[PDB]
RNA sequence: AUAUUGGCGAGAGACCGAUAGCGAACAAGUACAGUGAUGGAAAGAUGAAAAGAACUUUGAAAAGAGAGUGAAAAAGUACGUGAAAUUGUUGAAAGGGAAGGGCAUUUGAUCAGACA
RNA sequence: CGUGGAGGUCAGUGACGAAGCCUAGACCGUAAGGUCGGGUCGAACGGCCUCUAGUGCAGAUCUUGGUGGUAGUAGCAAAUAUUCAAAUGAGAACUUUGAAGACUGAAGUGGGGAAAGGUUCCACGUCAACAGCAGUUGGACGUGGGUUAGUCGAUCCUAAGAGAUGGGGAAGCUCCGUUUCAAAGGCCUGAUUUUAUGCAGGCCACCAUCGAAAGGGAAUCCGGUUAAGAUUCCGGAACCUGG
RNA sequence: AAACUUUCAACAACGGAUCUCUUGGUUCUCGCAUCGAUGAAGAACGCAGCGAAAUGCGAUACGUAAUGUGAAUUGCAGAAUUCCGUGAAUCAUCGAAUCUUUGAACGCACAUUGCGCCCCUUGGUAUUCCAGGGGGCAUGCCUGUUUGAGCGUCAUUU
């Protein structure tokens, strides 16, 4: 790290813009049946194997 | 906008494959001016910004709000 | 039949204060360390699974096959049995029940449902509908969801529209004597169905 | 020391991104994928791993072209355009 | 709004590279705005319209090579039908209609007769 | 009963398509029967249902109101009758949804296409 | 003419019914573990309809008490029913190193039938 | 006797409440069990004659889930240490500021980097969870901002080594070989003044390629500047490579 | 006598059995024959007015063209010129296109957004240096075309 490969950055780029909560509009929708995202990650909870 | 007003600078979010010659060139057709130099770097969402700096001659806070941004 | 068995579980063996069951391997999700394979285990392979190549299908003899069609035949007079059958036929002109050869030719059902009341149908008519019920099992979601009498037995020697003309009004069936069904002539295997016979019919029987 | 004061030491990777595959299973020292293959022109695959095969065979995926190969049967392979109508 | 195709094939080969310029500009001050307003669907409509101009001069330049390779040996590869790649080598009707001589002579003596019982 | 080989009374073949039909096919699904005025009128029992059309609640708790359709929600199988609404607890207001098959028809809203398809039926109009 | 636990399209079942049925009825080969090969879950149900509780009051708030909606809140996005282990409260009883049980009757509580 | 499903039947029960669940209330059976009342509930269900099986649990260190006694119990005791006041806040042993008392003692509890993380940086908002007391604080939560180079690295080179190629093995996945039993390739200009580049010499026979962010290697410095970048911006003053 | 323990019950907890549901699964059966160098299957990164996913799509990016339909889409905003119409639509159909970076994957490489060569064209005073735009250069093999090698070898010059 600190001294990244494109390809790396990239994916931290992909990851950081996954990062966020769910959007609370979408709780609106017709049959809307997401209550929250489930797919969140932590940097200190668990890593991201690359 | 602190880089227009007290640098002469445009910021632009740019194509990820372009580089300083292009970049150059576009600013310069698109808009007009004249450039001095162009200095690119990656942000961490993996986008390209290009602090576009502009002549003596040109005004960038003119330029800026002429393009209609502020 | 490769159900339960997508592991590659192992038993831990015994020493670890734990029953002997194979056991899913790996960790970090929870599957893992449970029982395996078992019949006894959540997500195990069942008990002797089942197979298709079980017997479905069942020979008769054909000649006992005929015994038992002719007995339900001949059971189809003999009123005291047709009337322990469900079928409402007090007050039906006689038994064997035969009507004109004319039935044959009826296209329209209507016309055919007036023809069956006259000839004394009609209270086993209304027996049929009076009876549709909810099927009560899971059988209801399975193709099988309501549940009814069975109507009286329309027989002919020719179809000239009689099948197309009763096959929707529920509960009765037609059959062209020639060939004539056990299923159809003592439903459930009790004896006595409510047969209506055209002359035709009723004549091609010797 | 067999335990945690040598898994201090733990940092450097043996396996990074796979370009075929993208899995983090590209061996660095042997220059090949576990998982795939790469670069042998062929995909590794192997008939006792079938929970593996079906974690990659066609149909996992986008199916960008094979997708809509069947309604281009269905209608014999058309070429040219459709015509018009009415109302 | 939003150009329209059938409207734009009437266009000349120049009128639509210039729509797309304007389409172009269009679009790009659009951007400044959104940046601006809390909202922009305008914007969506300007983008699909790029789409179907480029979409038309797209189609022109190729149905113009098209057809001056129209009838001729040897037309770039992605003109010539799809299909499929099995499709594509299987034999034409001609090579697989292809009969010997002795075989025609002989198919031609003896065809198969239409016949029929009775008396 | 059924007697084609390409016709299924399979119940879950049955409630699948429903619930996963495409809008298109919902604008059919959703027909309302005309009123026994309209279909002499016509000569024609029931139409797919189309937005500023004239109808009458025939069934159900708002039985006997009236109103045009404002939107008809294909998303929700439902249609929304302008002026048929709930009043709230903080008095804003809130469409009912009604189905189609309780309403009936009273005005047809005409396009070419809507009397070409009262045509296709063989009806006839005024 | 024969084969076909693959593929496309169909019709079905004395089949399973959410710990069952394919591992997956759900953003399931997901989430998560492992350097890797590989391993791999849990998880369906408000109501016809959000009508998803205006307004008042106590509170820093979460909430509580009212009100209100509803056929029903003994349906309140902890939501259909809502068993058991196990728990709080209330009421009744008994208890000198376990408790529970059998035959029998006293005492308290409680109850069916039959009288005419 | 009891269960799931199947054929027949009682024109069986049911939104005027099916099923289910609860109930030291009633009744039938020696028993498996059966029936009723009341409560709760909300969409289905049963009697009889037959058919059928994934058909009856207390145990299997059984499977999965849930739950206890243990118990407000073991404990929360290494790394010298804390204190007064103010501010803020519903709330302050724990936040901020001031004071004081100490510590690390340049072999650092300082100032930076490599590997690894990947936004943790920084601002604003902010306490449901998490930080085994707390919490107004945080590497938490929400929402934003932020990483600027001809000269710093990579990029070039070669190291151990890896590895295509004419080939040779191997049924084959592939194995061997790396200049090896190969017809292995490209520079300088001349000849053109139909013209753009054929031929004219003379050479040179080196035979891939990957492999170092610590080895080799063209060249930049000081001052200033940000909430968060700086040998990268600004200022001034240089230097290298190519043309 | 409390408290405590225990038993029963009512209400209230805990927990999610049970009953009733089922756009899923399983098994049977019938019909059919269509992946890829015309770049497949698979990967990665992207794309919406407001999306993290699933689904969809490729810088023409939840889509463009065409055809059928005939008025929606809908969580909110929006357009408003689209409703007797070459016309709504997260519609259906689909014959035409676009199709990033990749993958057998093809100029060379690849833990690198690394490094050449050719052609056309544009800018910088340029056949030669730099830059922008477009178009190209893998391997085995077959037929053919052209240029060639060998005292392998025939004839023909004087
Ligand atoms: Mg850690
Ligand atoms: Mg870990
Ligand atoms: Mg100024
Ligand atoms: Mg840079
Ligand atoms: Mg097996
Ligand atoms: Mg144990
Ligand atoms: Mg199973
Ligand atoms: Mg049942
Ligand atoms: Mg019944
Ligand atoms: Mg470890
Ligand atoms: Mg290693
Ligand atoms: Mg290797
Ligand atoms: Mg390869
Ligand atoms: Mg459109
Ligand atoms: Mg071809
Ligand atoms: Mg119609
Ligand atoms: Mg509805
Ligand atoms: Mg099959
Ligand atoms: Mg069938
Ligand atoms: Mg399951
Ligand atoms: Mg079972
Ligand atoms: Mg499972
Ligand atoms: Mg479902
Ligand atoms: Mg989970
Ligand atoms: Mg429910
Ligand atoms: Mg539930
Ligand atoms: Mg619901
Ligand atoms: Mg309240
Ligand atoms: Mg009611
Ligand atoms: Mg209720
Ligand atoms: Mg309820
Ligand atoms: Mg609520
Ligand atoms: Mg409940
Ligand atoms: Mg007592
Ligand atoms: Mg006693
Ligand atoms: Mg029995
Ligand atoms: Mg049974
Ligand atoms: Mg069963
Ligand atoms: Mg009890
Ligand atoms: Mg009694
Ligand atoms: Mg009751
Ligand atoms: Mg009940
Ligand atoms: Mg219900
Ligand atoms: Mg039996
Ligand atoms: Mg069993
Ligand atoms: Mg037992
Ligand atoms: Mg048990
Ligand atoms: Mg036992
Ligand atoms: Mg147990
Ligand atoms: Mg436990
Ligand atoms: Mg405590
Ligand atoms: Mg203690
Ligand atoms: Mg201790
Ligand atoms: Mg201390
Ligand atoms: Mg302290
Ligand atoms: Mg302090
Ligand atoms: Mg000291
Ligand atoms: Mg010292
Ligand atoms: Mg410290
Ligand atoms: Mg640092
Ligand atoms: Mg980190
Ligand atoms: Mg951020
Ligand atoms: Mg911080
Ligand atoms: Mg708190
Ligand atoms: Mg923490
Ligand atoms: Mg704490
Ligand atoms: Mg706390
Ligand atoms: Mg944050
Ligand atoms: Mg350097
Ligand atoms: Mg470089
Ligand atoms: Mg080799
Ligand atoms: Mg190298
Ligand atoms: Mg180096
Ligand atoms: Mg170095
Ligand atoms: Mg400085
Ligand atoms: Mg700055
Ligand atoms: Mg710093
Ligand atoms: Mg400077
Ligand atoms: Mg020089
Ligand atoms: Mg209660
Ligand atoms: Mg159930
Ligand atoms: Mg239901
Ligand atoms: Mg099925
Ligand atoms: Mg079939
Ligand atoms: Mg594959
Ligand atoms: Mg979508
Ligand atoms: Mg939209
Ligand atoms: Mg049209
Ligand atoms: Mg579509
Ligand atoms: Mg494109
Ligand atoms: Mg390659
Ligand atoms: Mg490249
Ligand atoms: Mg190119
Ligand atoms: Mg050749
Ligand atoms: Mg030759
Ligand atoms: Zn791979």
């Amino acid at each position: 790290a600190a001294q990244k490969s494109f390809r790396i950055k990239q994916k931290m780029a992909k990851a950081k813009k996954q990062n966020r909560p769910l959007p609370q509009w979408i709780r609106l929708r017709t049959n809307n049946t997401i209550r929250y995202n489930a797919k969140r990650r932590n940097w200190r909870r668990t890593k991201m194997n690359i | 906008m602190k880089k227009v007003e007290d640098g002469n600078i445009l910021v632009f979010q740019v194509s990820m494959k372009a580089n300083k010659y292009q970049i150059k060139k576009a600013v310069k057709e698109l808009y007009e001016v004249d450039v001095l130099k162009v200095n690119t770097l990656v942000r961490p969402n993996g986008t390209k910004k290009a602090y576009v700096r502009l002549t003596a001659d040109y005004d960038a806070l003119d330029i800026a709000n002429r393009i209609g941004y502020i | 039949e490769k159900a339960g068995h997508q592991t590659s579980a192992e038993s831990w063996g015994t020493g670890r204060a734990v029953a002997r069951i194979p056991r899913v391997g790996g960790g970090g999700t929870g599957r893992s360390g449970q029982g395996a394979f078992g019949n006894m285990c959540r997500g195990g392979r069942m008990f002797a699974p089942t197979k298709t190549w079980r017997k479905w299908n069942v020979k008769v003899n054909h000649n006992e096959k005929r015994y038992a069609t002719a007995s339900a035949i001949a059971a189809t007079a003999v009123a005291s049995l047709v009337l322990a059958r469900g079928h409402r036929v007090e007050k039906i002109p006689e038994i064997p029940l035969v009507v004109s050869t004319d039935l044959e030719s009826i296209q329209k059902t209507k016309e055919a449902v007036a023809a069956l009341k006259a000839v004394g149908a009609h209270s086993d008519l209304l027996k049929v509908l009076k009876s549709k019920k909810l099927r009560a099992g899971k059988g209801k979601y399975r193709n099988r969801r309501w549940t009814q009498r069975r109507g009286p037995l329309v027989v002919y020697a020719e179809d000239n529209g009689i099948v197309k003309a009763l096959r929707n009004v529920p509960g009765v069936e037609t059959a062209n004597v020639a060939s004539l069904n056990l299923l159809q002539l003592a439903p459930g295997a009790h004896l006595g169905r409510f047969v209506i016979w055209t002359e035709a019919a009723f004549t091609k029987l010797d | 020391g067999k335990g945690t004061p040598s898994f201090g030491k733990r940092h450097n990777k043996s396996h990074t991104l796979c370009n075929r595959c993208g899995r983090r299973s590209f061996h660095v020292q042997k220059k090949t994928c576990s998982s795939c293959g790469y670069p042998a022109a062929k995909t590794r695959s192997y008939n006792w791993g079938a929970k593996a095969k079906r974690r990659h065979t066609t149909g996992t995926g986008r199916m960008r072209y094979l997708k809509h190969v069947s309604r281009r049967f269905k209608n014999g392979f058309q070429t040219g355009s459709a015509s018009k109508a009415s109302a | 709004a939003g150009v329209k195709a059938y409207e734009l094939r009437t266009k000349s080969k120049e009128q639509l590279a210039s729509q797309l310029v304007d389409l172009k500009k269009e679009l790009a001050e659009l951007k400044v705005q959104k940046l601006s307003r809390p909202s922009l669907p305008k914007i969506k409509t300007v983008r699909k319209s790029i789409a179907c101009v480029l979409t038309v001069i797209n189609e022109q330049q190729r149905e113009a090579v098209r057809q001056l390779y129209k009838g001729k040996k040897y037309q770039p590869k992605d003109l010539r039908a799809k299909k499929t790649r099995a499709l594509r080598r299987a034999l034409t009707k001609f090579e697989a209609s292809q009969v010997t001589e002795k075989q025609r002579k002989k198919q031609i003596a003896f065809p198969q007769r239409k016949y029929a019982i009775k008396a | 009963a059924k007697q084609s080989l390409d016709v299924s009374s399979d119940r879950r073949k049955a409630r699948k398509a429903y619930f996963t039909a495409p809008s298109s096919q919902r604008r059919v699904l959703l027909s309302a029967p005309l009123s026994k005025e309209l279909r002499a009128q016509y000569g024609i029992k029931a139409l797919p249902i189309r937005r500023d059309d004239e109808v009458l609640v025939v069934r159900g708790s708002k039985k006997g109101q009236e109103g045009k359709i404002s939107s008809v929600y294909r998303l929700k199988f439902a249609v929304q009758v302008d002026k048929v609404t709930k009043e709230k607890v903080n008095g804003a207001s809130v469409p009912i949804n009604l189905h189609p098959s309780k309403l009936v028809i009273t005005k047809l809203h005409l396009d070419k296409d809507r009397k070409a398809l009262i045509q296709r039926k063989g009806g006839k109009l005024e």
